Order: C-alpha cells, then structure tokens, then sequence
C-alpha cells in the first residue's frame, strides 16, 4: 500500500518503487524491485531501459573546470524491460492494478558497495552536496548509447542504508602506559543516534609529572578513497574537564558525551547521514563490512572513535558504532513536521 | 609578406574574442555564486578586457610600414597596459593551472585557499606583481620619425637583462608549472594513480598545445632578436615582419575563454536559454 | 493551514458492537496521521501512529484505514474501559491539528499553574525522565475548558530548532537544560484566552511516530 | 492540475451523463489521457485509453457499452455513455494513461 | 641595423 512514484514532466513514463529504501545486509542487498510504466504509444519504435548509477559527486560548485566532470560511477547496471527469476510478490500487485503495460525491472547490486553517505555543505560550496548518490535513471532508447534529455527520463533517487546488527558487539577498551597507567571502556558497542555515550576514565598516574587538564573527544573519521586513501579527522563532539588526579592516586570518571548536529552545523568534512533533496539528516551511520578487507572498497567509509587525551600525553582510541536500529514501518526520508 | 594572414588573425581573434569574453564575465558576475575558480575566470576575463582595449590601436599600428602614426600621445600608458595585461594573463593561467593540480585529490583541504579573503589577497597580490614587472615603460621607451614615420619604440646591456628577465618570467613561471602539473598527470608521468575522463585528457591536450604554440614562438622570437642583435646587423635578417607570434598571443587570449568557461554546465545553460508522490495499492 | 474535522461529535452505542470513527482532512496530507484516547481528566494516550500501524501496547481490536483523505478508527468491540473522546491529529507540517473530539458514550511531570492574571508570567517545567532530550522532541500542548487539543510550541535538541504556533508567536518561548533532563516553557502577556491545561507532551525525535508520552496537567487561570 | 470534472447526478437506468474533464497546463500534443472509475470503497480501474490517434481500449464490463470523444483545441474529453446499470455508481476521475497527474476531486455519478 | 626598437605590444 501507498507505493512511490515518480512522473517526467511529460506524460508518459512514471516509475513505481515500493520503496525508497534497500538495506545492506553484510552479504547480499535487497533486489530493486519496481515497474516502469509507458504508454502504448511512444515505444512502438523503441524499448524502454533503465540504468542505476552509484554516483560518486566530489566537486565543489558543481563546475567542470577542465572537463572534471566529478561523476565517478562505482556501479552500473542495465535491463531491458521491452525485448527472467520470477516477480516477487510487489511486482505481480503493480502489474494487476497497473495493467498490461507495466514492464517490470529488477536489480542486483553486488556485495561491498558503499552506503549512501554524504558531506556536510558548510561555509561557501555551493550546489550539491559530496559523497555516494544511488540513483535509478529510466529511458527510452534502442542504442545503450545515444544522448537521451532529462525532460524525457525519470531521475529518480534513491538512497542505501545500513542499521544496527541485532547481536551486540564486544566492548570496547583501549590502554597506554608510555608517559601513566591508561584504561578506557565504553558502555555497550552498539550507540544508536542521539544516544549518549558513557565512557570510563578510570587512570592510576606513577609518573611524578601531575596531569593538568583531561579532554575525551570523539571524531568521525571519513575514510574517503577515490585516488588514492585518506584519513580525515573530524572532530564530533568535545568535552574539557579541569579535574586532576594527584601523583601514585587513581582517577575515576563517568564523563559522559552526546554527538548531535546542533553544534557541528559549521564544520567542514563533516559526513551526515544519505540526503534525496536540501533536506538536513543526521550524522552519517557507521558503515560495517565484511571481513577480508574487501580489497581497496572505493567510497566513503565512516567510522567512529572516541579518544582520551591527558594534558601535562598519552592517549588511548576505543572504536564504537553509530547506527539506527531497524525501522518499524519506514522512514520517510525528510522532516516530518517540514516546513 | 604574411602581414595580410597576421592582420585576418587579429580580426577573427578580436571577434571571437569580444563576445566570448562579454559572455563569460557576466554570466560569472550576476549568476553563478564568487568561487575562487569563478574569481580566476573572471579576473581573466577583465585582463581580456583591457587586453583587447588597445587592441583596435594595435591595428593601426601593425597597419603601413609596421609602425606607430598617433604620434607621441603618451604611448608608454598603452604599451605599460598591453604588457600588464599579458602578463596578468599569463600569471592567472599558471595559477589556474596551479589551483587544478590542486583539484585533483578533492576532498582534502590543502593550503586552505577556498576561503574568498585568501583569493581576493592572492589577486589582488597578482595584479601589483604584474604592475611591477609592467610598470618601467618610460625607462628605455621613447620615440622618433625614422624613414618618415614615427615609431613607439624602446632604447646596452640594460636591454640584453630586461628581455631575459621578461622571457624567464614567461616561460619559466608559465611554461614550467604548466608542463610540471598538466603534462606530468596525463602521460602517466609522476604519480599517475588518478585515473583521468577522455574529455579531461583531451581538454588538457588542448590547452597545452595551444599556450605552446601561441606563446612558445613569441619567446622564441625574442630571444634570437636578443641574440642577433648587437652583431651583425638588422636589414640583412629581415626582421621587418613576424607580427604572427603576436596574433597567436592574442588568438590565445581570445581561445583561453571559450575553452575554459564555454563547456559542460554553461554548454547546457546557454543551450535552455517533477514532484514525487504516491499511488494506492490493494493489499 | 489545514483544518482538522471529525464528522461524528457525539457517538451513542452498546457493549459488543462496531463502531466507525470518521476522519477528514482539509489537505492531501500523507499516512502521517496518529489518533489519540483522552479520559475525561486524563492525558491523551496514543492509539495509532501511522493510519495504519497499531502502537505497541493498545489491544488489536483497535484498527485504522487510510482512502484519499478519509482516515478512521474502528472498534471492533467496546468494552465498558472505552468510553472517552478521540481526536484526529496529523503531522505533516508544523502546525499539527487535532480534531475536534468524538465523544463515545518513563514519566513526565509539570510544575506551575495558579491565578496570574493578564500581564503576568508563568515558568512551566517540565520533569522528564527516561529519555534523552537529545534523542526526542518535546512539544507543549494546551487545552482549552470543554476544546479540543491545541499546540502551542515544540523543540528539536538535536536539529536546535525550535517551532511555536501563530497565536503564540514572539509572547511564548520555549527551553530545554540537557544536564538537568528538563522543559522550560516561560509566557509573557499571558492575555484572556490562554486559560487551558498545559501538557509536556515527548515524541521520539529520529523518525517523529506521534506523541508518546504525555503531561499530567498544570492548567493556568488568568 | 486544474482537473474540473463535471456532469455527475443521479440516473435511474440507461441515461447519458456526458461528462468532461478540462486540464489546465500542459498541452495534450501526443499523450494518451485516459479514464478512471472508482466504486465506493474499492480502488481505481482504467476505463478507456483515448491514445493521441484514435484507438480506443475499454474494460471488461465497459466493452460495447461506452464511448469516448477527446476534444484537443480545448484540452478537454468526454465521456458518452447509455445503458448505465445501477453497478455502475462509482466517482469518475480523469489522468493521463500514465497516471502522471494529481488526482482532483472528481464528479459523483450514481445510478 | 636600425632594428634598436620594438614593434611589438611589449
């Protein structure tokens, strides 16, 4: 019940989605389903064709300045719905109610492809955004080559997303003893958005040197790879105590922090959550992959770190996830109350 | 002998180059928002501008017997400007060279320029830069009526550093960054990890060869009137001609906008001048 | 804006019948669409949080259905713990609208109330426990003496936003001190018509589902 | 996304409505603008096609019953019908064969 | 060798 579809600004060829959303399981995603409607005439002469696109948008303004397109595709696939494994059970409702002329499409997009993730638009940047952009591009043409317009194609978008594992992960905990005997450990594994983290300090100091301040700072790391591998630091959320552990005493604290886009809504290289229009989401979820490295796994991956640093300095990282549980119905993907 | 080509050339390279550069700079200036490559853009297109201002003059004074007949009128304001204008030019090519070796590898921040204030300092840095280097005209310039005519003409080894000095600007600081950052990405030469689109290659063939032979045989020329100069003499070389490595450098300057702004978004743009929503279904 | 109806404002019926509640809407507006149960003296508590999707906890007998925009509420059987009234409440846009009312014949605690008369100034807090402000949203909801629902302003910690009515606008201002886990609604030129039971109502803030939780009642008399 | 429906009213049997359907916006050009009926409480179901040229294609229960004009100086189209059976109280709403119009409120027609 | 002089835009 209540499909999306999707009109060009001509009447004719409207695309039917289930939903705009396909979770990505660890080994095999979700199949595209859908039908592509077209009207009896038009085709006669032609046959229908749709395209999905993993897009990678890298380029600020959104200029070719020497024919730098920034449209790195990581994935593309091709059918012909107008010349297969049999219609799931959506596909056969869209045929009965649409009718005869409701040409099904089905994809299969491959394992380790990156989740839609994009970059934070903050001072000047102007245009679109930067990060993975799914789309589903559906035309009419007879050879996979010719320049097709936009007025005569739907663009429509869609977005892949992951949610939190059911079996929480281990706890994580980290430890440093080069000048100071350090242990950290977090509550749980799994953090869901907008939930607060508690973290531990628990430190026993032998050295004579006394530690003046203590931060715990937790940042994104956007490990985007186009080219060539980067390690970007970005930081997410900050917390600058004055407490002060006296020489051979121990130290112990519930220190506790909270990432949210209140306060970030200024930082460049931030990584928010996958975007269909100017809407604002939240901070990108963590992306989890499969063992074996997955190669090289060009894209955009986020990952998340918390860190405990002692100014006199030692510092220890305890990695965790930050991931949406499983949804009830669906998400609608904008403001609820907009506008 | 080929002053009838030379003279066809700064024709059609004023009358591509006049519209092109109008187009480019109001497009920059009320449409698109100020970004530092727009900034480059438009800067460039402004020394276009008075690039070709003097360049209707140029007409007469590459008109009979190659010289100057508006008499004295202060030439050295108009020779300091066409000589700021190119080296303005140049300097904003090399440094939009510099700024698209720096595109590559995107995401990262680099020496953090994207800020306007660091663009408009940087410019406004180039522009005093090339009004120095263009700023001694009246120091060797001068004029006299030889063989009947008068001529804007410059005055010995003051002349012998001076064209040195001007040639390893332009050669070095264009030339040497344009073969270090373009030529060194798309041969494979150097780190050569960045895989490069057909367009991109072939765009950046095209610039390359045409700064090379627009401004590769002004240089060139030059430096052997340096060296033949001061031996020998002057009637015998017959010198009398080449005014075609200046309608080269002007047909640069007039090619530069075209090729640079006249693609990809603004191609579509110039060419042109739904809501999603939900469907019932039976369960 | 969009402008809320229920067809049926008093409904009469027996122990063991099915009963439909009617719902129209002024506007197109989306499945987005919650139904709430006020006992008389009570905080409304929701039933239905989608058109379709029965919350957690309600009996299954309770059922929803959306065609264009006629969204209803049947009831398979009332059992005798059913008689209150229904309001209609859609979520699509800022100015969230109940419904007048069908009459059928974690904790969150306020602070504040008593006389103030018109000029004065009233400081609601609003006691919340059990969630984070971050991970949800808190809106202020008044109710008139013998009205239905209104809404009067919310926040959005994560996003900082903050949304207030247009009858509301500028006069009342809203608050939230995360350290404290806390609502604050401060009032300035508190005129006639704001007398009304005040509610700290708490929705889940990533994937707004209607409001969850609900107040007590502080009611202010000016 | 003007979509006016009318001539709706209540037929004993077997009596013509004639109604219409104006667009404005877009021009008709070569689209196919189709039909649509809903019974009370069921969902939608094509009735004609009323392609650019003409070849019309009707329902299982409307087959040798109905008719449809389509009139493109005035971006509008009608329906012409006769022998209306009391099944046939249904609200008539008119969209492209697409379907890539808002759907109005349409007429009421009962029988 | 009367080329001391310029006739050229520089």
């Amino acid at each position: 019940t209540r499909v999306f579809k999707k009109a060009s600004p001509n009447g004719k060829l409207t695309v039917y989605l289930g939903k705009r959303d396909f979770v990505d399981h660890i080994d095999l995603v979700d199949p595209v389903d859908g039908v592509v409607l077209v009207d009896p005439e038009y085709l006669k002469e032609r046959r229908v064709y749709v395209t999905l696109t993993a897009a990678f948008r890298y380029g600020r303004e959104d200029l070719d300045v020497l024919g730098l397109t920034f449209r790195k595709d990581l994935f593309v696939a091709n059918v012909q719905s107008f010349p297969k494994k049999p219609l799931t059970r959506l596909q056969e409702r869209l045929i009965k109610k649409l009718g005869e002329h409701a040409y099904p499409f089905t994809f299969e997009i491959p394992p380790n492809l990156p989740s839609s993730v994009t970059l934070q638009p903050g001072p000047e940047d102007t245009g679109k955004a930067i990060g993975v952009d799914y789309e589903v591009k559906a035309f009419v043409a007879e050879n996979l080559e010719e320049k097709i317009h936009k007025r005569n194609s739907v663009r429509l978008v869609i977005e892949k997303v992951q949610y939190a594992p059911e079996r929480p992960g281990p706890q994580p905990t980290a430890e440093t003893t080069r000048q100071l005997h350090l242990e950290a450990s977090l509550d749980k594994e799994i953090y869901y958005h907008g939930e607060p983290i508690s973290v531990n300090v628990h430190v026993t100091n032998n050295t004579n040197k006394t530690v003046k301040k203590i931060k715990i700072s937790v940042r994104q790391y956007a490990d985007i790879v186009l080219f060539n591998t980067a390690q970007y630091k970005v930081p997410v959320a900050m917390e600058e105590a004055d407490d002060t552990v006296a020489p051979s005493s121990t130290f112990s604290k519930v220190y506790t922090l909270t990432p949210f886009l209140a306060n970030n809504r200024e930082k460049r290289g931030l990584a928010l959550d996958g975007k269909l229009k100017h809407e604002d989401t939240n901070l990108a979820s963590s992306t989890l992959l499969r063992e074996g490295a997955n190669r090289e796994i060009l894209g955009i991956i986020v990952s998340y770190k918390v860190k405990v640093k002692l100014v006199v300095d030692v510092a220890v990282e305890l990695p965790f996830t930050l991931m949406h549980p499983k949804p009830k119905e669906e998400p609608p993907h904008r403001e609820v109350p907009e506008n | 002998v080929v002053h009838w080509v030379s003279l066809v050339l700064y024709c059609l390279a004023f009358v591509l180059g006049i519209p092109g550069n109008a187009i480019v700079i109001w497009f920059t200036g009320f449409k698109w928002k100020k970004t530092v490559t727009t900034l480059w853009f438009l800067n460039l297109a402004i020394a276009d501008f008075i690039f070709l201002l003097f360049l209707p003059l140029y007409i007469s004074y590459v008109a009979m017997n190659f010289h100057w007949p508006f008499g004295i009128w202060l030439c050295k304001a108009n020779s300091f400007t066409a000589q700021l204008n190119m080296f303005a030019s140049v300097f904003f090519l090399t440094v939009i060279s510099l700024d698209h070796y720096i595109h590559l590898i995107h995401p990262v921040l680099s020496h953090r320029h994207r800020t306007l204030k660091n663009s408009l300092i940087v410019i406004i840095f180039i522009w005093l830069l090339a009004s120095l280097i263009g700023g001694p005209a009246l120091y060797f310039r001068d004029t006299v009526e030889f063989n009947n005519h008068t001529l804007c003409y410059n005055n010995l080894i003051r002349h012998h550093v001076l064209t040195w000095v001007k040639f390893i600007i332009g050669y070095l600081f264009p030339l040497l960054t344009m073969s270090i950052c373009y030529l060194c990405l798309i041969f494979k030469v150097k780190k050569r990890s960045i895989l490069i689109s057909s367009r991109h290659f072939w765009t950046i063939l095209v610039v390359v060869v045409a700064f090379v032979v627009c401004w590769t045989p002004y240089h060139l020329f030059s430096i052997w009137e340096l060296t033949i100069h001061h031996n020998s003499y002057s009637h015998h070389v017959m010198q009398a001609g080449i005014p075609l490595s200046t309608g080269l450098a002007f047909l640069n300057s007039c090619l530069n906008p075209i090729l640079y702004v006249l693609i990809s978004k603004k191609f579509q743009a110039r060419f042109r001048s739904c809501t999603t929503a939900s469907s019932s279904l039976a369960k | 804006d969009i402008q809320m109806t229920q067809s049926p404002s008093s409904l009469s019926a027996s122990v063991g019948d099915r009963v439909t509640i009617t719902c129209r809407a002024s506007q197109s507006v989306s499945s987005a669409v919650a139904w709430y149960q006020q006992k008389p003296g009570k905080a409304p508590k929701l039933l239905i949080y989608s058109a379709s999707s029965l919350y957690s906890g309600v009996p299954s007998r309770f059922s929803g259905s959306r065609s264009g925009t006629d969204f209803t509420l049947t009831i398979s059987s009332l059992q005798p713990e059913d008689f209150a009234t229904y309001y209609c409440q859609q979520y699509k846009y800022v100015p969230v609208t109940f419904g007048q009312g069908t009459k059928v014949e974690v904790q969150l605690v306020e602070s504040g109330g008593g006389l103030v008369q018109p000029g004065g100034s009233l400081r609601l807090s609003c006691a919340a426990s059990g969630f984070n402000v971050y991970s949800s949203s808190i809106h202020w909801v008044r109710q008139a003496p013998g009205k239905g629902l209104e809404w009067v302003a919310s926040i959005s910690s994560y996003y900082g936003y903050t949304y207030y009515a247009d009858s509301v606008k500028g006069r009342f201002t809203i608050s939230a001190d995360t350290s404290k886990n806390t609502a604050y609604l401060q009032m300035n030129s508190l005129r006639a018509e704001d007398t009304a039971v005040y509610y700290c109502a708490r929705s889940r803030q990533f994937w707004y589902s209607g409001l969850d939780y609900w107040g007590q009642g502080t009611l202010v008399t000016v | 996304v003007q979509l006016q429906e009318s001539g709706g009213g209540l037929v004993q049997a077997g009596g013509s409505l004639r109604l219409s359907c104006v667009v404005s916006g877009f021009f008709f050009d070569t689209v196919t603008m189709a039909w649509y009926r809903r019974a009370p409480g069921k969902h939608r179901e094509l009735v004609a096609s009323a392609t650019a040229g003409g070849t019309t294609t009707y329902a299982d229960s409307v087959k040798d019953r109905f008719t449809i004009s389509r009139d493109n100086a005035k971006n509008t189209v009608y329906l012409q019908m006769n022998s209306l059976k009391p099944e046939d109280t249904a609200v008539y709403y008119c969209n492209t064969f697409v379907r890539s119009l808002s759907w109005g409120q349409g007429t009421q027609v009962t029988v | 060798f009367y080329f001391p002089g310029q006739f050229a835009f520089s």
